[PDB]
């Protein structure tokens, strides 16, 4: 098994990628039979400060877990941002990019949120410009908005 | 002849309507619903609108009818589907479907050379409207007419203005014309 890991050997690696290499639209999103993957909603700006999504990857892809074990993770979100954080993301296998915005419903669909084994909601905008009641907004509304769906069993 | 082109003006404040026509007298407490440019329906501001949020609350179905006056659909399911984020989607429909193609929609009709002109001259808004009923099936809600008196010589402002379910006893002009719910397109 020609794996390849990082030289502490404690992460799966894989050789540096262009962006393209791994976004995907609606249709090829759908086109492949994702489940138990992991679905990030980034409600991210063009120009917000970085989060380090790499932090949120990097547990995920520990050396202890067989290539077959390891759980797809899909980010729904920004493309600019993405743009920006790419260049600490290249490096880890078995994740994948849909550019959009995770409040519509086309994209939770294509993303098979409905057998997903987590969605984690994730906001990089700016904070407390406003009344502290509303900072939060988009991450209430996206959970009523994936609560509410209804599915096809 | 660019005097007779017909425009509808969207205001932000309803305070400048004085401005749009020349021939009416200015005032500063009027209200925009007593001007000249809204009784003809010429301008038009959003403030009206602030009064359909207490009508709402008194009366539960005056919402649906205004929507389905002004909208010409728009049901329920309408929503569900452009709420998925595909956007609007169709085709050749099923005649089940195209049954929908029926429903009443509001139209203006004049009194000059139709088949109900004879109510033109002498006639009275009753006759019309009992005739139009029971011939045609046909609903007359009001008229536009014609704000100069003197229509024979027609004034150089050739502007109409609206009035609401007349009277029975209202005389009829050959110039007037009529808001109307038609049926069966
Ligand atoms: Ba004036």
């Amino acid at each position: 098994e020609p794996r390849k890991f990082d030289s502490t050997g404690m992460f799966h690696w894989c050789p540096d990628r262009p962006l393209n290499d791994c976004l995907q639209d609606r249709s090829q999103a759908s086109a492949s039979g994702l489940r138990n993957h992991v679905v990030v909603c980034l409600f991210a700006d063009a120009a917000s400060p970085l989060i380090g999504l790499r932090n949120l990857v990097m547990p995920l892809r520990a050396s202890n877990f067989h290539y077959h074990e390891l759980k797809p993770t899909i980010i729904v979100g920004n493309l600019d941002y993405l743009h920006r954080e790419w260049k600490t993301l290249q490096n880890f296998p078995k994740l994948s990019i849909l550019p959009g915005s995770p409040l519509n419903r086309a994209n939770l669909r294509a993303v098979n949120i409905n057998l997903c084994d987590m969605c984690v909601i994730v906001s990089a905008k700016d904070r407390n410009m406003e009344d502290p009641n509303l900072v939060d907004k988009e991450a209430i509304l996206c959970s009523l908005n994936i609560k509410a769906m209804t599915f096809d069993d | 002849a660019g005097a007779n082109v017909p425009l509808i003006t969207e205001l932000a404040n309803d305070s400048n309507v004085q401005f749009l026509d020349q021939d009416d007298d200015d005032d500063p407490d009027t209200e925009l619903y007593m001007t000249q440019p809204f009784a003809c329906g010429t301008a038009f501001a959003v403030s009206v609108l602030d009064s359909l949020m207490s009508t709402s609350y008194f009366n539960d179905n005056a919402l649906t009818l205004i929507r389905t006056l002004i909208t010409g659909g728009a049901t329920p399911e309408l929503e569900q589907i452009l709420a998925e984020g595909a956007g609007m989607r169709g085709g050749y429909c099923s005649p089940a479907v195209l049954a929908n193609r029926d429903r009443c929609r509001v139209a203006q009709i004049s009194l000059f050379d139709g088949p109900l002109a004879q109510f033109g001259q002498g006639g009275h808004y009753g006759e019309l409207f009992v005739y139009a009923l029971r011939h045609f099936g046909i609903l007359c809600i009001g008229l536009y007419r014609f704000r100069d008196t003197n229509e024979s010589v027609r004034s150089p402002s050739s502007k109409r203005y609206v009035i609401t379910n007349p009277p029975e006893d209202f005389p009829l002009l050959p110039t007037d014309q009529v808001y109307v719910l038609t049926y069966k397109q």
